[PDB]
């Protein structure tokens, strides 16, 4: 596999270059219209995520079915960590799109969304107080893609070790002590447990919106949702 | 049948 | 605060000394299985383990320094995770089977006796095999279990989350100290540490799914669930 | 609250 022969700097450059673009939403808010804007946004982001996944080193080396499984398990996690990343410099708000920035009061427009909203805000505030770097973020997002669907595999684990090497290589590059390196490595990966929790809460919420038949869901978004039931 | 199959091959 | 002054060996010693016992189920190998009876055996076991987990949590370094409402919250969010990592730990040397109790060893075909179980069962088996391939140590296990208690609810005026993050850092120092003590190189230490904490992401996933299954069993009102188990389950529905 | 009670002991 070509990914294992990459250096740490080559790994950072490969992940930064594959970053998907930031998309816009359609140019006050009900529950049905706010849900439509977000599912429309998520549907267009999924097309770019799949092409981002192809460019994560080591992901092409898996079979087609293994790629489908890793994306099916992790797509909402990847959307969520992308949302909390670009919401960092907006404390107390969620930057879904540059023309779609929401606060907690907007979360109460749709039921059952208050809890997930506050969880996303908390994760974003956590990243802000940790001064998460873009090089660290792209490593964390790739880890989610390869890890979340790994049980549910030896090559994936070798690539996961390679990304851990890259995370440590970035922290020692920023001057952190040996002790600060593994402490920061632990803090970052413990966030991934909560991103998983938020994704599972968000998946149940999307299912109820499918069952309430309130908003039109795309066939692709429905197939990703269907893979979790 | 899986749209995700198509997008991963395009 | 004594927790932030503990050395790595003192941290390991306190966590090992606080371990709860391994309880037995009420399983009778001559009574025939009904999906409701197997559920009753597993929920009876989980209920009795919860009493020991509460007193084990009191003996985790730093946990007492939190307010009573913070302790309640952390246990409410993490109890099934801690039960699960304890299950897969004692099932390590039993490949393809789950040791719920020393007298209750289930394999795959007996999990399908209860509906929706197969997927949770398989993920528990995969987590146990992963621990067995990594040769997870008891000192690493007790560190991981304490991390789940302190971390699983640290998000969902009183900046006591700051004190929790200090205790979590001490446990990370303890994990690294163990791996260096085992001869691992510096690169091997960071990798194994990452490998261990990534498992916790899947234990959260298993707990989220296992909570949905438990709640469905409550609504079907076929298996007697203890009042403590209801309130712990009620804490995730809300 | 049972958990609160047992924790309080
Ligand atoms: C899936 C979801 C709609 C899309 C949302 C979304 C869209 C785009 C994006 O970059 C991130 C997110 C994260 C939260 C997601 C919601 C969580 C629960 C939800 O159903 C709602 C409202
Ligand atoms: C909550 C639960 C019953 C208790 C189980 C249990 C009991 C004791 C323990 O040390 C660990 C676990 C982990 C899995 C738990 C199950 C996950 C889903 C479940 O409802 C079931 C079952 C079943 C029947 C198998």
């Amino acid at each position: 596999s070509l990914a294992l022969s990459l250096t740490a700097d080559q790994m950072v450059s490969a992940l930064l270059d594959a970053e998907p673009p930031i998309l816009y939403s359609e140019y006050p808010f009900s529950e049905a219209s706010m849900m439509g804007l977000l599912t429309n946004l998520a549907d267009r982001e999924l097309v770019h995520m799949i092409n981002w996944a192809k460019r994560v080193p080591g992901f092409v080396d898996l079979t087609l079915h293994d790629q489908v499984h890793l994306l099916e398990c992790a797509w909402l996690e990847i959307l969520m960590i992308g949302l909390v990343w670009r919401s960092m410099e907006h404390p107390g708000k969620l930057l879904f799109a540059p023309n779609l920035l929401l606060d907690r009061n907007q979360g109460k427009c749709v039921e059952g969304m208050v809890e997930i909203f506050d969880m996303l805000l908390a994760t974003s505030s956590r990243f802000r107080m940790m001064n998460l770097q873009g090089e660290e973020f792209v490593c964390l997002k790739s880890i989610i893609l390869l890890n979340s669907g790994v049980y549910t595999k030896d090559h994936i684990h070798r690539v996961l070790d390679k990304i851990t090497d890259t995370l440590i290589h970035l922290m020692a590059k920023a001057g952190l002590t040996l002790q600060q390196q593994h402490q920061r490595l632990a803090q970052l990966l413990l966030i991934l447990s909560h991103i998983r929790h938020m994704s599972n809460k968000g998946m149940e919420h999307l299912y109820s919106m499918k069952c309430k038949n309130v908003v039109p869901l795309s066939d692709l978004l429905l197939e990703m949702l269907d893979a979790h039931r | 049948h899986k749209i995700l199959h198509r997008l991963l091959q395009d």
